[PDB]
RNA sequence: AGAGUGGCGCGGACGCUACGCCGCGACGAGUAGGAGGGCCGCUGCGGUGAGCCUUGAAGCCUAGGGCGCGGGCCCGGGUGGA
RNA sequence: ACGCGUCCCCCGCGAGCGCACGGGGUCGGCGGCGAUGUCGGCUACCCACCCGACCCGUCUUGAAACACGGACCAAGGAGUCU
């Protein structure tokens, strides 16, 4: 009895530690990973704009994957086909926001609520604030914080999105899990505009908010979280 | 046993260090320093020797009770807190106490104690004060500054040793601690230019003459 | 020999037109017209000075008249040179247009 | 020598005065009591700016300070001398008050017991 | 018991 | 059972007072006074009590016969103790403990016998 | 946090009216009208309180002191007289 | 990237001390004023000033209405048995 079962129970401690330090690396490798990739894919869209201008060519940019959507008119009087479609997008409230990958399905929805959002094609300054500062979860039915690294490995796991590190790639380059990891989050908490708005009812175009920005949406952003 | 060495790696910034931790692998020694793997007493009397224990159990149980708190995190008391300053007070600057029986007056700096408040010393001739403290807050600093390089300024005058009693009386420790750290002072305030005429009057506000604005 | 604070004028609450908010005053200090001027008064203790019928105890004198209400300055207000407040006290509407000191005593210089 | 409770925390509140109906300050015949007004016309049912105000349940005494008088203990009412033993045990949160209508010598037996016991009444010396 |  | 009649006592018994939001209990031997499971003092097959002595000296403890739970002249079992505070607590702590019988009460009566002796004591 | 056959010191808070406690989230306009809960009131009958009262019951009065969002209720004083 | 015992393309229990941006606050910090004239008391009585505030029931698409009942106070007064 025990003076034998106790040093078995200084052999099954050490191996639950060994999990995380075998576990704690890879956070790292995994970080310093896609730091490569936010090189070598940043310069490698000036490398071929160069490379054309200098033989009197042109080169058009990649057209968007990602965009960011803000609801900004209220909740009182809506037509019926318009409270429809910002269910679906899970914009329920005012000055409330979501990810949404683009494909025809997914812009044709955003030409009907068009005069009760604003959206735009977010950055990587713009996609990590949110989700580090904002971002909550939706694990059991609950609103539950993300302060650690054993709730997002721990729900989809199975994805092969563990710390806070794949959040970024799987949204920020729309890959091949995307959906689960974007119905993951629940949708963010923007306070108001500190600044403004130019004029809330008209289209940006004219000189208000509405509609799309293709590359001022940076600028509603850090005014607002 | 092998004496406490300094730590091997200088601060860069709080709470970040600087050598990374392979090439710090180098500095501790690390490659080439492995290793592997009270209650009673028993006193005479007067055949028999008694069984005595220290801490026995109370007479007086209470009827209800408190329960244990939640440890915070990084909560020291006083003594260890740390200290600050600010940039126009420095040694032998000039102060303006603002707030006890004397209030307006212009009162020299000497040094900053543990406790943390400072030693606003009148040379107690012109203004009419002696070695106190006076509270960082309540200060106002000045620009002009005679040099307090050269002189000698006391050690058993420390913050206890001000610290209250209980007519208090001026008992004869505090007149040599009087005198004789005054009278190393005043040879470098009568030297300046027409200095000791305005330690002596007190400052106060009028009009058109507006603290926002001025310089002082 | 003199003074050792700062004129002001308690000039109304905070409050839009119609609906007024009674934990916040607006005080006009003297000499102080814009908004860069206004960072010295800032945090700094104000104090409105006054005389009931009866004796008040004191700190520091014989039990008399006089009293006060205590408070603070907050932030700027405006454009113009006008500072917002928060007295521990809620103030009487007797006191508007009438005289408030702001101290010198938290300062930071 | 008063008696201090076991702990005494920051009672804090969120009204003061009581709720009064509407129009008692016309009609001697309408008492304070509050009643909720079941008009059509009516202000106070629909909320306009100025008049009356309405009970809710966000004028809610929090459960660590409510029953909690501010010596810091709670009421529990007595009759006897066998009624008071009941809160020996629990001296620290509760204490006795001596009913109305109990007598002038009954009550001098009791105050005595209530001091025996630590117990803490708060209607001492009273009918002399 | 690569480092010891 | 004792599990049974609870259900039934519960809320019902000539020993029962209710009034300003609080709740009790006049039973013998409850010692805590209140109205519950553990500290009933009738209900159950082992009892412990713990009651003011005869004259002023002392204290008077009581436990219950595991035997004829059914006849109850012959069902307590009493005894007194009258000595030092401190050492009277070596007593009621070596009844509980060191017999087995019934290992809740424990704590509840070292506070009873330590507020009937800080009585009989003279007052302040 | 498995169980076998072979190679000095007698000591360690509270709890759990389980019809109670405790634990983490989202929401809270309402007239006609529904429904629950009321340790909100007013009068009678069976049980119970080793209840209480001429050393002063009920009712009233009270610029006396306390209790709950609320309906309402607890205590100081004076009257009154079963 | 840092002991070694063997598998390889490719040439399973070390020892302790210590500091902290680390799973919601604590000073192992201070000072005045205290007996017949002052301390405190949100609550309930009188006054004063700034902001807001038209009289209730009611039928009615619409009531502060130049739509009707209401001078004041007590005591009674309307979904009930079979």
């Amino acid at each position: 009895n025990f003076a034998e079962l106790k040093i078995k129970r200084l052999r099954k401690k050490f191996a639950q530690k060994m999990l995380r330090k075998a576990r704690r690396k890879l956070i790292y490798e995994k970080a310093k990973h896609y730091h490569k990739e936010y090189r070598q894919m940043y310069r490698t869209e000036i490398r071929m704009a160069r490379m054309a201008r200098k033989a009197g060519n042109f080169y058009v940019p990649a057209e968007p994957k990602l965009a960011f959507v803000i609801r900004i008119r209220g909740i009182n009087g809506v037509s019926p086909k318009v409270r429809k479609v910002l269910q679906l997008l899970r914009l329920r409230q005012i000055f409330n926001g979501t990810f949404v990958k683009l494909n025809k399905a997914s812009i044709n929805m955003l030409r009907i609520v068009e005069p009760y959002i604003a959206w735009g094609y977010p950055n990587l300054k713009s996609v990590n604030e949110l989700i580090y500062k904002r971002g909550y979860g939706k694990i059991n039915k609950k609103r539950i914080a993300l302060t650690d690294n054993t709730l997002i490995a721990r729900s989809l796991g199975k994805y092969n999105i563990i710390c806070m590190e794949d959040l970024i790639h799987e949204i920020y380059t729309v890959g091949k899990h995307f959906k689960e990891a974007n119905n993951f989050l629940w949708p963010f908490k923007l306070s108001s505009p500190r600044g403004g708005m130019k004029k809330k009812t008209t289209h940006f175009v004219e000189g208000g908010d509405a509609g799309n920005r293709e590359d001022q949406i940076n600028r509603l952003i850090r005014r607002m979280n | 046993k092998g004496k406490p060495h300094c730590s091997r790696n200088p601060v860069l910034v709080r709470g970040i260090g600087r050598y990374s931790r392979s090439a710090m692998y180098s500095r501790k020694a690390l490659y080439k320093r492995k290793y592997a793997a009270l209650a009673t007493v028993t006193k005479p009397v007067g055949g028999g020797t008694r069984v005595v224990k220290l801490r026995k159990m109370p007479r007086y149980y209470p009827t209800e009770d408190v329960p244990r708190k939640l440890l915070s995190h990084g909560k020291k008391p006083f003594s260890q807190h740390v200290r600050k300053l600010r940039a126009s007070i420095t040694p032998g600057t000039i102060l303006i106490i603002l707030t006890g029986r004397h209030r307006g007056k212009r009162v020299v700096f000497l040094k900053q104690l543990s406790s943390g408040l400072l030693l606003v010393t009148g040379p107690l001739s012109l203004n009419r004060v002696p070695l106190r403290r006076t509270h960082q807050k309540f200060v106002i600093a000045t620009s002009t500054k005679i040099d307090i390089s050269g002189v000698k300024i006391p050690k058993h005058l420390t913050d206890a040793y001000f610290k209250k009693k209980k007519k208090y009386e001026i008992t004869e420790q505090r007149k040599v601690d009087q005198k004789a750290v005054d009278s190393q002072i005043l040879p470098k305030i009568k030297a300046v230019p027409q200095l000791q005429g305005y330690l002596r009057s007190v400052f106060a506000l009028t009009n058109g003459v507006y603290p926002h604005k001025l310089v002082f | 020999s003199g003074r050792l604070w700062c004129k002001a004028i308690f000039a109304g609450y905070k409050r839009g037109l119609r609906n007024q908010r009674e934990h916040t005053a607006l005080l006009k200090i003297e000499g102080v017209y814009a908004r860069d001027e206004t960072e010295f008064y800032l945090g700094k203790r104000c104090a409105y000075v006054y005389k009931a019928k009866n004796n008040t105890v004191t700190p520091g004198g014989k039990p008399n008249k006089t009293r006060v209400i205590w408070g603070k300055v907050t932030r700027a207000h405006g454009n113009s040179g006008m500072v917002r407040a928060k007295f521990r006290s809620n103030l009487p509407a007797k006191a508007i247009g009438h005289r408030i000191r702001v101290m010198l005593y938290p300062s930071r210089i | 020598a008063a008696l201090r409770p076991l702990v005494k925390p920051k009672i804090v509140k969120k009204r003061t005065k009581k709720f009064i109906r509407h129009q008692s300050d016309r009609y001697v015949k309408i008492k304070r009591n509050w009643r909720k007004p079941r008009g059509i016309d009516n202000r106070v049912r629909r909320r306009f700016k100025g008049q009356i105000l309405m009970p809710n349940i966000g004028y809610g005494s929090n459960k660590k300070t409510k029953h909690m008088l501010p010596s810091g203990f709670r009421k529990f009412l007595v009759h006897n001398v066998k009624e008071l033993e009941v809160l020996l045990m629990c001296n620290k949160s509760y204490c006795a008050e001596i009913a109305h209508n109990v007598s002038s010598k009954n009550r001098k037996a009791i105050v005595e017991r209530a001091a025996q016991l630590a117990i803490r009444v708060t209607n001492p010396n009273a009918r002399l | 018991r690569g480092l010891r | 059972s004792a599990h049974l009649q609870w259900m039934v006592v519960r809320n019902c018994s000539s020993f029962l007072i209710k009034r300003n939001k609080q709740t009790y209990s006049t039973e013998p031997n409850n010692l805590k006074a209140r109205n519950s499971f553990r500290y009933n003092g009738l209900i159950h097959r082992k009892t412990v009590g713990v009651e003011p002595a005869a004259d002023g000296k002392g204290v008077v403890v009581v436990m219950k016969r595991r035997s004829g739970q059914r006849k109850p002249a012959t069902s307590y079992v009493r005894t007194t103790i009258n000595k030092n505070a401190r050492a009277t607590l070596s007593s009621i702590r070596h009844m509980i403990r060191k017999n087995k019988y019934h290992p809740d009460l424990r704590m509840a009566a070292i506070r009873r016998a330590s507020a009937i002796l800080r009585s009989q004591k003279p007052v302040m």
